């Protein structure tokens, strides 16, 4: 019972026993790649996630607001 | 006080029906329900579990307008063809049910409704099965729940690690501690923001406590601030000193994490709400969880000592790259994904810095422009980004003060694992008492 009361106070603090990559998502075959290969251009067409992450683009939501 | 209206609803009048007393508009009750409602889904939309942006909100404070206190934020009305109700218990104390929902069956709190109410206005596709609320996912309510609860937190560590508090270390990163001289192989366990011009310069600087693992001991090490860390690539391992050995193992490892659907240019905008008093952008929580192409994108990866994100600034190599681009300092990262030659790929702008001695910058290089004699140019035309697979990315790019001196101790980085903490071990991670050693350390300085 104690150890929830910790932790419920540690989270106050945004600290928790978990973070992102430290577990086994599902509780695989991405490889490397070559070294020294050639670094092409691609466009970019739409927001990429790293925007949204930034905060310049956000994701529309089913909400109005007065 | 903002009053809250649901553009859509799947309310179904005919589910309406041990008494049971309709509470209306009007009634005192349902505007409480209202307001709650609104409060929380308010602090859910525009945070999340793991927000810290009220943290640099407040510290600042030294399209729609509107205010950021979440606490003032209600329902304008409960959303079509749904009816609340107050039942009488024998445990007698009384319950608010709230009826619509298409299976026939009540919300009996307005903690349940709120997670499908959160549903209605997230799922742009109105997908019944992206619901964590009970009456949608039965059995896997709490499933659902905790991995909302985590992909939430995830993307605040991102937009931290990237925009917030970016110039630091990051959870799980292995790293050399110096304490009374001594040169300690370390992990980051866990991290806390200090509660407190110039302040924004020295939380940039030194925004948390870090508390480490030792890697080869048992040793805890709370309340370590930056200036006694060093990046593992700044010194040296031993190969002969045994206790090493842990250390040298995980930093040849690599993991990718936080799997996620990128949106389609249809579902996104430029920011709408702002900030009434100060015109500071509200973040919008996105819910990437949907339905898709043979790209599989990840938020971020272990690239063996060193944690990585989109957003994220990166070194990789300049050997095979034109001579237009052999400038190139580090790749400001727009995408990570596994192509379907299953090769992991960085995409991303290329830039070079200049040292001396804004509105097209991401908040990270304002803030180092602002705080330093260096300055940051793009090698291309804005509308391109370049592609590298991960073996061209050498490491993370570091703040020009992070680190007196230079990064030349690169490791073997040949290894996949499936999760930090397998490339840790679980003899090597920490025991429950950390945590509670930890509370004590931070009781009474960290941040809320
Ligand atoms: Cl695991
Ligand atoms: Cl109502
Ligand atoms: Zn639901």
């Amino acid at each position: 019972q104690s150890k929830d009361k910790i932790i419920a106070a540690l989270a106050k603090r945004n600290v928790y026993k978990s973070f992102a990559g430290l577990y086994d998502s599902k509780g695989n075959y991405a490889r490397v790649g070559r070294h020294g290969s050639f670094i092409l251009p691609v466009s970019k067409s739409v927001p990429t996630p790293s925007l949204l992450i930034e905060g310049s683009i956000v994701q529309r939501k089913n909400i109005k607001i007065e | 006080m903002p009053a809250i209206t649901c553009v859509w609803s799947d309310g179904r009048s005919d589910t309406w029906p041990p008494s049971l007393k309709p509470l209306p508009h009007q009634d005192s009750k349902n505007l409480l329900y209202r307001q709650i409602c609104g409060r929380l889904l308010a602090q859910h939309v525009f945070g999340g579990a793991g927000s810290t942006q009220p943290i640099l909100n407040q510290l600042c404070k030294r399209q729609i307008y509107l205010t950021d206190s979440f606490e003032n934020y209600y329902l304008a009305s409960l959303p079509t063809n749904y009816q609340l109700y107050q039942r009488d218990s024998g445990n007698g104390k009384r319950e608010f049910w709230l009826y619509g929902h298409p299976s026939g069956r009540p919300f009996r709190s307005v903690n349940d409704f709120l997670h499908h109410l959160y549903w209605l206005i997230s799922d742009l596709t109105r997908n019944e099965s992206t619901c964590c609320c009970v009456l949608c996912s039965g059995n896997m309510t709490r499933v659902r729940k905790n991995l909302q609860k985590e992909n939430e937190r995830m993307f605040h560590e991102c937009k931290d690690d990237t925009y917030t508090w970016p110039s630091s270390y990051r959870l799980g990163e292995v790293v050399w501690i110096d304490i009374n001289n001594e040169l300690i192989p370390a992990i980051i366990v866990a991290r806390n923001l200090i509660n407190y011009v110039k302040l924004i310069s020295d939380t940039f600087v030194e925004p948390y406590q870090y508390h480490c693992k030792q890697l080869g001991n048992s040793r805890y090490y709370f309340d370590m601030a930056a200036a006694d860390i060093e990046p593992w690539s700044r010194h040296p391992l031993d190969l002969q000193k045994q206790e090493h050995l842990v250390a040298h193992s995980i930093c040849q490892t690599w993991n990718l994490f936080g799997i996620f659907q990128p949106l389609e240019g249809i579902d996104m905008e430029e920011p709408k709400f702002h900030d009434e008093n100060y015109s500071i952008p509200l973040t919008v929580l996105p819910t990437f969880g949907g339905e898709s192409s043979l790209d599989d994108h990840f938020y971020g990866i272990f690239r063996g000592a060193e944690k990585l994100w989109i957003n994220d600034l990166c070194v990789i190599s300049t050997s095979s790259l034109p001579s237009v681009l052999q400038k190139t300092s580090f790749m400001y990262i727009s995408d990570i994904y596994v192509n379907e030659d299953d090769i992991v790929c960085f995409q991303g702008s290329l830039w070079t810095q200049i040292d001396k001695n804004l509105k097209e910058l991401p908040r990270r290089l304002q803030m180092v422009s602002k705080l330093s004699n260096t300055y940051f140019r793009c090698l291309h035309d804005k509308s391109v980004e370049y592609v590298c697979p991960f073996a061209d990315v050498l490491g993370r790019w570091y703040e020009p003060w992070f680190v007196k001196g230079d990064l030349n101790y690169t490791s073997e980085v040949k290894e996949r694992t499936s999760s930090r903490l397998s490339a840790v071990g679980s003899e090597n991670w920490v025991d429950d008492d950390f945590y509670e050693y930890l509370l004590s350390e931070i009781d009474m300085v960290s941040a809320v």
